[PDB]
């Protein structure tokens, strides 16, 4: 249904790791900008569900990856804003399922994501601290 | 699947 606490999360259910189906997800996402806020928080809960699977967590980085990139891109700071405090938590929990892999696809996500500065430095920092917390170490620079 | 984790898409920042 438009705008409802689902409308983003079917879309999570159709999603395919690749550049159309997830620039299909992404503009029309984009167009509900308004939404920026809840999606983050549904998109965060549906990640850290125990029902989901790494390709669904490795698809729903790939869409909010291309949407807060693509929201700078045109200075949508709603979505970079919202999404960037609950990215934390998904590519921090995702990288304690993630097999290295997968994990190698999401570390290029954090970093290209801090390279650019998608989010606030602190975001920046608290993705790092939730990969760095997986494992129990850490780096003299962020 | 083909989708980059990176993307030629960006933007320099700016407060407004």
């Amino acid at each position: 249904m438009a705008f409802s606490s689902e409308q983003f999360t079917t879309k999570l259910n159709t999603l395919e790791d690749s550049q159309e189906s997830i620039s299909s997800a992404s503009k029309w996402l984009l167009l509900q900008y308004r939404d920026a806020p809840k999606v983050a928080e549904m998109w965060k809960e549906y990640m850290l569900r125990p029902s989901v699977n790494t390709r669904r967590k490795l698809l729903g980085l790939y869409l909010m990856n291309h949407v807060v990139q693509q929201a700078k891109g045109q200075k949508i700071i709603q979505f970079q804003d919202s999404f960037g405090k609950v990215a934390a938590e998904v590519l921090g929990r995702i990288n304690q399922e993630f097999p290295r892999d997968l994990k190698k696809k999401l570390s290029r996500v954090v970093n290209i994501l801090k390279e650019r500065n998608i989010f606030s430095k602190q975001v920046v920092n608290d993705i790092e601290r939730s990969l760095a917390a997986a494992l129990e170490h850490h780096h003299h620079h962020h | 699947p083909s989708y980059s984790p990176t993307s030629p898409s960006y933007s320099p920042t700016s407060p407004s």
